[PDB]
């Protein structure tokens, strides 16, 4: 799909069988993802903001689908309000910026 | 509101 | 332009006759710049990071070229660790998203 961005750009994706909702973020180098259960092993990591870090667990080959689309890639699982779809998985989708 | 700052 | 994501979406801007460069972020409702000498009033503005908040300044109806393309929009000036080109102004340049 073509998508404006008057609004924010929100779609849904599946993950183990569930469907959340998450932003495609063009800005971010990594997918994070609110708390859920992945199964697993998965590596400690930080990830910087805002005058300090946050605590996140890295699950490496995690298939996620976004608008048909189907792509293996890590997440960073974390306390964050919105999930958040990065470079790793929008360079596997084809995604570009266009203007 | 910038989710990459951890600003909301 | 046709911009990829296998690397950060970074461009050059012109503000205040200073280039920079800048992250186009979809993700983003809003754009917070580096602090920077910008002529001009603005507004105090406040908000809610991690450790805690920062202090920004707001300048509204603000010329800004992004890739070469003019845009108006509001931006927020303060101690961020990267320059964001939020919605607000990508919209201003005609961007989208596509895959
Ligand atoms: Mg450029």
């Amino acid at each position: 799909p073509q998508i404006t961005l008057w609004q924010r750009p929100l779609v849904t994706i599946k993950i183990g069988g569930q469907l959340k909702e998450a932003l495609l973020d063009t800005g971010a180098d990594d997918t994070v993802l609110e708390e859920m259960n992945l199964p697993g092993r998965w590596k400690p990591k930080m990830i910087g903001g805002i005058g300090g870090f946050i605590k996140v667990r890295q699950y490496d080959q995690i298939l996620i689908e976004i608008c048909g689309h189907k792509a293996i890639g890590t997440v960073l699982v974390g306390p964050t309000p919105v999930n958040i779809i990065g470079r790793n998985l929008l360079t596997q989708i084809g995604c570009t910026l266009n203007f | 509101f910038v989710p990459v700052l951890w600003l909301f």
